[PDB]
């Protein structure tokens, strides 16, 4: 499937990527979209943060769905 | 119907020349003219424009304070992240306000 990543600049990164896909493994694909080490990206998704150990399907994320995209606010 | 050149109306007028011209005949112009030759030239600009390099004030009638800072590139110490300059009013409406106070925290960290 793809989900779509809206990202902070209001631009959807679109990826693919199976229901199963942890959130760690999803921030490694926005890395190598937007080349933003994953260790340094937030993800929000229904006006919640996610977290890496957990998978699309743990917040029932499904295809064609969108997400947010954030760098940590962190400077390293 | 016309009417004769005034020779009275300010100091200028009433040597018939501006001190303008007297600072040129005391020096021509800045150390330029060595340089830019092309063995003719339609105007001096190409040259050092017989006189000495503008600054705002002879081109607005104001004045501006010395610089305290310096702006030598400006793609160094940036924010490197999403903020001000790029975040989205809908995105950031959308976003949960739990991030917008940390990203007003990336916003104080400007430089």
């Amino acid at each position: 499937m793809q989900i779509f990543v809206k990202t902070l600049t209001g631009k959807t990164i679109t990826l693919e990527v199976e229901p199963s896909d942890t959130i760690e493994n999803v921030k490694a694909k926005i890395q190598d979209k937007e080349g933003i080490p994953p260790d340094q990206q937030r993800l929000i998704f229904a006006g919640k943060q996610l977290e890496d150990g957990r998978t699309l399907s743990d917040y029932n994320i499904q295809k064609e769905s969108t997400l947010h995209l954030v760098l940590r606010l962190r400077g390293g | 119907g016309h009417m004769p050149s005034p020779s009275q109306l300010d100091q200028s007028v009433l040597e018939a020349l501006p001190p303008d011209l007297r600072e040129q005949v005391e020096q021509v112009c800045a150390v330029q003219q060595a340089e830019s030759h092309g063995d003719k030239k339609k105007e001096p600009v190409n040259g050092c424009n017989t006189g000495i390099l503008p600054q705002p004030v002879g081109t607005v009638l104001l004045q501006i304070p010395e610089p305290q800072e310096s702006n030598s590139d400006a793609g160094i110490n940036l924010i490197a992240l999403p903020a001000f300059s790029q975040v989205d009013p809908e995105v950031f409406a959308a976003l949960p306000a739990e991030l917008q106070r940390e990203l007003k925290a990336a916003y104080d960290q400007r430089q």
